[PDB]
């Protein structure tokens, strides 16, 4: 029997170096828009938002809506994404700046800085995992800039 | 897809036989180690395990100890792990013979370092400080292990057993007459501003009530010392900053019923506790108050 | 007195390893063994090429 | 082209604490309800020989001395490991497809693997545990020399 | 892998694999003839001993 999962479709063509990229990420959070259950690769990560003018707070403020689902199995034509439920434990990716310990307490952030997955015009923008006291001095810190 | 398989409830997770016993069932290959059963396969408690100085466990070779984390301000152990009892010594709220008592309990090297990291810094307490859950075992040794629950009841192996909190009966409080029948247990940390040095007092609270605004606006009624005497700080002492007056900290959920008072032996010292017996942890973070 | 092989072994390359080597430039020897005893499901192979 | 000639893997030897001869100063026993037990002990009762004194000397009284050995317990332990790739394969098999199989073959024969490697670690791990308990009580030459 | 006491560090399974290239390393030898050996050997003139 199978768990639930979410189908993730590329809607361009793969060679065997990218999908041989996408399994590396094997347990990486990735945002989604909407709690879907078939979606379009333009859907994943924080591309879609990208914008010139404007910044950090914006999509501090998306990424407040945003799904937040783990990527559970790759392979040809499609992508299994697992949705977490509260008070189970998973695997995460600690694709972050910072190293952690055990008992920390990590919240999600905008990339603030290798690239992954760069096709013809989309890229895979993955959020920054960060224990918390880390992400309250970025903000003061930046507010205060 | 079909009405039969719409039909049909459920598999039992425990009538299908697990992972190893299908593959030697498949090759019909013996094998030495028992396997038809798998212990801890219906633990809905989730745990960790932590290892610990020998100097550091005192008081928590017994299940049921608080866990917290603590900051070292330094990079060769980084972290500390250190129990609620030994924040009994610098806690205001305990009484002098308490003091005195587990003052003389943990007389090693690696407490009195966690007390001089402690007071050391500028930072006040609640920000050194990280809430793991509850313990529930011990291997000793000149490095021990500790395996703790961070979610879930405290029980042994077989659940022959369910382990209670142990709160110090210095730390414990209580603000209603008679008990809701489901209790919430929150820690509490406040600071009164005297004037050389700030003195944190430190609680652990049962309370019937759930909901933020109205637990904080019950704190603050019993707590408004300390209010005034942030307040008077900030008026004589500028350029001192100080944030917050207290936090609160959610921790657990239990009957009130299962609430009962005991005593602790270590080296033949009793120490008395206040005990909660069907206790389980659900952890959240500090929430600022003023 | 001791006995010792009397001539050359020889190693010959199979059709299908003509066709491996012709689109992907890689051989695998003794082809035909890996794919029966990949699908019949057995693990070891007698002996090497 | 480049070419392959033949994969090779290792065959593990299998190690047995009985058939080592270290297992002579060992009499092993079976107890299923072992986990109940708390301490296990012996008891001895020994009567000391005496010898007739002449005029003047103190006579030997009679003695009797009790002594009760403990027993000492020395748990072991391994882990393995299996992956959630090879657990969905075990007992999954998606349109039967020939290469499905395979994938339900090699989940089947890598916790088949794991189950033998951890067995063999267990018998190792017992001769190591009996080794050391021999070297703790174990004095050297010249104290017994001495002795 | 060797079972350990309680309390200590425990054995993590580990996979090593490996692989091993060929060598070339090819060998020459020369001989020669005279014009007058090849000229006897292809063709005869009137025939005498």
């Amino acid at each position: 029997a199978m768990e639930a999962n979410i189908f993730c479709t590329f809607d361009h063509k793969l060679s065997i170096a990218d999908v041989g990229k996408l399994t590396k990420l094997v347990a990486a959070v990735v945002p989604i828009p909407q709690r879907l259950h078939l979606i379009k690769h333009y859907q994943l990560g924080l591309h879609q938002f990208v914008d010139h003018t404007r910044g950090y707070v914006r999509l501090r403020g998306l990424l407040r809506n945003m799904t937040l689902t783990l990527m559970r199995r790759v392979e040809g034509n499609q992508i299994l994404l697992h949705v977490p439920t509260h008070g189970l434990l998973y695997t995460v990716l600690n694709t972050g700046p910072v190293t952690w310990e055990k008992g920390d307490a990590l919240c999600v952030l905008p990339p603030l800085f290798e690239n992954l997955l760069t096709l013809g015009q989309w890229e895979l923008v993955l959020p920054w995992i960060v224990p918390m006291p880390l992400a309250l001095e970025i903000n003061q810190r930046l507010l205060i800039m | 897809m079909d009405a039969r398989a719409v039909a049909k409830r459920p598999r039992d997770p425990a009538d299908e036989d697990n992972e190893l016993v299908t593959a030697l069932k498949a090759k019909r290959e013996v094998n030495t180690i028992s396997v038809r059963y798998l212990y801890h396969a219906d633990h809905q408690a989730l745990t960790a395990r932590f290892f610990v100085p020998e100097g550091l466990v005192e008081f928590e070779a017994q299940p049921g100890a608080l866990l917290i984390r603590m900051e070292t301000g330094c990079d060769s152990p980084r972290h500390l792990y250190i129990s609620l009892y030994l924040l009994g010594i610098r806690a205001s709220n305990v009484s002098a013979s308490t003091r005195c008592l587990l003052e003389s309990v943990y007389t090693a090297s690696a407490a009195r370092a966690a007390l001089q990291w402690l007071d050391l810094g500028p930072h006040l307490l609640h920000r050194r400080l990280e809430t793991l859950g509850c313990v529930k075992t011990v291997s000793l040794g000149i490095t021990s292990l500790l395996t703790c629950v961070m979610r879930g009841y405290l029980y042994n192996t077989l659940k022959t057993e369910v382990f209670a909190l142990m709160i110090p009966k210095d730390m414990y409080l209580t603000w209603e007459e008679t008990r809701g029948r489901l209790q919430y247990v929150y820690l509490i940390i406040v600071y009164d501003y005297d004037g050389p040095e700030t003195r944190p007092g430190i609680y652990v609270l049962t309370s019937s009530i759930a909901h933020w605004q109205t637990l904080v606006d019950v704190a603050r009624g019993k707590f408004a010392r300390e209010r005034c005497s942030f307040v008077n700080r900030r008026i004589t002492r500028p350029r001192q900053i100080p944030l917050c007056t207290g936090v609160i900290q959610k921790l657990g959920w239990c009957l009130a019923d299962d609430i009962h008072t005991s005593f602790l032996v270590h080296k033949e010292l009793k120490l008395s506790v206040v005990r909660l017996d069907n206790f389980s942890v659900e952890l959240g973070d500090f929430r600022e108050f003023v | 007195t001791v006995s010792a092989p009397a001539t050359y072994g020889n190693f010959v390359l199979s059709p299908e390893n003509a066709v491996t080597a012709i689109s992907y430039h890689s051989i695998l020897a003794d082809f035909n063994s890996y794919k029966a005893h990949l699908t019949s499901g057995q693990p070891h192979l007698p002996n090497d090429s | 082209f480049e070419a392959i000639f033949g994969t090779f893997c290792n065959r593990l030897e299998w190690v047995y604490f009985l058939t080592s001869g270290l297992a002579a100063a060992a009499h092993a026993i079976k107890f299923h309800d072992l986990n109940k037990l708390t301490t296990g002990k012996m008891l001895f009762h020994v009567q000391v020989p005496r010898v007739a004194s002449g005029a003047g000397l103190p006579t030997s009284r009679q003695t009797t001395i009790m002594v009760t050995k403990y027993s000492e317990k020395s748990p072991i332990t391994i882990p393995f490991e299996l992956s959630a790739a090879c657990l969905t394969y075990l007992r999954e098999t998606f349109e039967g497809t020939i290469l499905d199989k395979i994938l339900n073959v090699e989940a089947m024969h890598t916790v088949l693997r794991a189950l033998k490697n951890t067995a063999d670690a267990m018998e190792r791990g017992l001769i190591h545990s009996f080794l050391q308990t021999l070297l703790r009580k174990a004095p050297p030459y010249f104290v017994v020399q001495t002795l």
